């Protein structure tokens, strides 16, 4: 139900 | 500067449920 | 929250969300009190009734958040912890006394209107606030129901007297805990619920307009149950473990 977070942030 | 928020504190505006919480503390 | 309402923007600027990075999901709430310390309930890291075992690499902490399941671009600024702390004699085993746990940032968060930390009570703002019937706020994305929100919710409780928390159930209640809630007989309803925990139990300062964090939301039985309360650590009494990890 989360929407995407930026890859950066992983 | 803790606890004075940007939006309320700050800018002297008030939340819209804050007065219940001072209204208890008698 | 259970009978809460939707908070407005920038309301409670330290509240912030603990994310699982895979699977991608919410933990817990906790507060930030400083650019770079957060702050939580232990079980919310370490639990091993439930094999609940978290690490450092295993998270992420977003702050400035008003959606649950947006990335709220521009807004929310997310980071990487660099240490987890969790109270030397925290007690999952018997009641979850000393439920606290610092969590420090890899790098420090900038504030903003979004984005901003919360006191912690020093021992004469505890000793004045800290009174059965005084109201605090507690806020969190969790359960609406013992039924997710959209947005951060809020609700306004009243401390209860110690006795009265004893009472309602079996578990022994420490000097490190507090309960909230409305009687049944006050009939009004609100309480944290699965997902809030580790949130921040928090109160204004009628004498310098400030916002403290009294408690942090740590256990409960069932969500707005009648004749049942929510307990949270009592953040004051742990006040010097906590100014320990940050000086060291």
């Amino acid at each position: 139900d989360f929407e995407e977070i930026p890859g950066e942030y992983l | 500067d803790c606890g004075l928020r940007p939006l309320f504190e700050k800018k002297s505006l008030e939340d819209k449920t804050e007065r219940e919480l001072l209204e208890s503390y008698i | 929250i259970v009978e809460g309402s939707d908070a407005e923007i920038g309301m409670s600027p330290w509240q912030v969300m603990l994310f699982r990075k895979s699977p991608q999901e919410l933990l817990c709430g906790a507060s930030l009190i400083s650019d770079r310390w957060v702050l939580t309930a232990a079980h919310c890291l370490l639990y091993p009734p439930w094999d609940k075992n978290f690490t450092e690499n295993d998270l992420l902490v977003r702050i400035g958040k008003h959606s649950r399941t947006r990335y709220e671009r521009n807004i929310e600024k997310i980071s990487m912890l660099e240490k987890i702390y969790i109270h030397p004699r925290y007690n999952w085993r018997e009641n979850l006394d000393r439920d606290i746990a610092l969590m420090k940032l890899k790098k420090p968060v900038a504030f903003s209107d979004y984005i901003h930390p919360v006191c912690l009570p020093d021992r004469e703002t505890a000793a004045s606030l800290l009174q059965a019937g005084y109201k605090g706020r507690v806020t969190g994305w969790g359960n609406l129901k013992e039924g997710q929100p959209s947005v951060l919710q809020v609700v306004n409780l009243p401390i209860v007297e110690r006795p009265v928390c004893k009472d309602s159930t079996r578990i022994r209640i420490t000097d490190n805990m507090f309960c909230a809630g409305y009687k049944p007989d006050e009939g009004k309803r609100g309480d944290a619920c699965e997902g809030d925990s580790g949130g921040p139990f928090v109160m204004k300062s009628p004498f310098n307009n400030r916002w403290y964090q009294m408690g942090i939301v740590s256990w409960g039985e069932g969500c707005d149950r009648d004749g049942k309360y929510g307990f949270y650590t009592h953040v004051f009494r742990l006040k010097k473990w906590i100014q320990k990890v940050i000086d060291q």
